[PDB]
């Protein structure tokens, strides 16, 4: 399985724009990832990282993106947040793993790097891997409203980047490898 | 034990400008999104407005949108109230309000709780 | 838009209340919850918050206070008016930007 093109990707999107990456059809090799220091955290839900390479699943879904480490914890099930809320939301069920890393000299910047953004302003939050890429700006009562008006603002701001990638494998023709 | 102290109400004539401010304690000043609601016979309870806990977002009522502005200096924990072209209609006791929970310190989280009420000032 | 009734209601002091709100819209918040609060205004002093989230007491609130409700239609309840309970009991909604209130009932002894 292409995992090492999903975590070792030159670039990740933003939080509120997500990218997914269906991983089926291959042999899924957890080991280079489960006792790697590559990641600051491994968290799986429900499912334990030692024995990733004894289950098999329909496909696999890599959700890629930036967040503040801060933030990191937002992505997870049951939890709150502008992230978890407005940006990227897990369900209410087990999880495969959450894979991030510290990528403070790889995306971060001295005077901040702001490429990436993030929302915080939704008329209702997020569904459970739902993907919200517009940008109209917010109106508190659902009225048309023109920034910077009182009242009219953008729904999306900009991250002071310490940066992490994280990477989320969602579990639904892959396997693990087989013991010799 | 958060507690909101208004002061600055005064008579004010038509089209003149009044500045109300509010002084917090109890709680972190910075850590709060900060509204302004007045009370009068002919509204009851009338929410104004509300400034975000840095500072940088504020809505507004339609009946005071484009008169009223909020604002916020965090380094001596006051809340203030700019309300320029005052009306008669105006006229209300003006409260000092806030939330005890911000744990979801976010629009339109601040607009459930409103637990925290100061004195309150006569403006007129 | 909240609107309360009775407008005015005279309880003989030791007797049960109730106030009616009955919102012009469903109070329903996009999360599924309900945010119609209850705020007691005594005579020259500020409004307290008692009721949350339709029935939920504030602590430090007393035992008579309850209340029930849905959609539309909520009720304050007080099993029995003290003295000290003497002012106005409001209505308010957080769930529809901006926040509103209804235009209180006067409780008297
Ligand atoms: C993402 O890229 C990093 C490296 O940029 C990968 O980690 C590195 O993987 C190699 C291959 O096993 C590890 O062993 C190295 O092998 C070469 C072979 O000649 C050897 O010269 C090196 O001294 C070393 O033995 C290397 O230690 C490892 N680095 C770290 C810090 O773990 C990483 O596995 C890639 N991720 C994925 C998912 O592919
Ligand atoms: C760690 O995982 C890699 C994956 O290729 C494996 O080769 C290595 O032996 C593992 N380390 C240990 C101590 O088993």
């Amino acid at each position: 399985c292409p995992f090492g093109e999903v975590f070792n990707a030159t670039k990740f999107p933003s939080v509120y724009a997500w990218e997914r990456k269906k991983i089926s059809n291959c042999v899924a090799d957890y080991s280079v990832l489960y006792n790697s220091t590559f990641f600051s955290t491994f968290k799986c839900y429900g499912v334990s990282a030692t024995k990733l390479n004894d289950l098999c699943f329909s496909n696999v879904y890599a959700d890629s993106f930036v967040v503040k480490g801060d933030d990191v914890r937002q992505i997870a099930p049951g939890q709150t947040g502008v992230i978890a809320d407005y940006n990227y939301k897990l369900p209410d069920d087990f999880m495969g793993c959450v894979l991030a890393w510290n990528t403070r000299n790889i995306d971060a910047t001295s005077t901040g790097n702001y490429n990436y953004k993030y929302r915080y302003l939704r008329h209702g939050k997020l569904r459970p891997f739902e993907r919200d890429i517009s940008n109209v700006p917010f109106s508190p009562d659902g009225k048309p409203c023109t920034p910077p008006a009182l009242n009219c603002y953008w729904p999306l701001n900009d991250y002071g980047f310490q940066p992490y990638r994280v990477v989320v494998l969602s579990f639904e023709t892959v396997c693990g490898p087989k013991l010799s | 034990q958060a507690q909101l102290v208004e002061s600055g109400g005064a008579l004010v004539q038509p089209g003149r400008s009044l500045r109300l401010s509010c002084a917090a304690s109890g709680f972190t000043f910075r850590n709060y999104a900060m509204h302004w609601v007045r009370q009068a016979p002919a509204t009851g309870l009338q929410w104004l407005a509300v400034i975000t806990s840095d500072g940088r977002n504020k809505f507004y009522a339609d009946s005071v949108k484009g008169r009223f502005t909020i604002s916020r200096e965090d380094s001596k924990n006051t809340l203030y109230l700019q309300m320029d072209s005052l009306r008669g209609e105006d006229t209300a006791v003006y409260y000092c309000v806030t939330q005890r929970d911000n744990s979801r310190d976010y629009f339109p989280h601040y607009f459930h709780d409103m637990d925290v009420w100061g004195q309150g000032t006569t403006v007129a | 838009v909240l609107t309360q009734s009775p407008l005015s209601l005279p309880v003989t002091l030791g007797q049960p209340a109730s106030i009616s709100c009955r919102s012009s819209q469903s109070l329903v918040y996009s999360d599924g919850d309900t945010y119609l609060n209850w705020f007691q205004q005594r005579p020259g002093q500020s409004p307290r918050r008692l009721i949350y989230q339709v029935s939920n007491r504030d602590s430090g609130v007393p035992d008579r206070f309850s209340g029930s409700g849905s959609g539309t239609d909520f009720t304050l309840k007080i099993s029995r008016v003290e003295a000290e309970d003497v002012g106005v009991y409001y209505c308010m909604q957080g769930s529809h930007w901006p926040p509103t209130f209804g235009q209180g009932t006067k409780v008297e002894i």
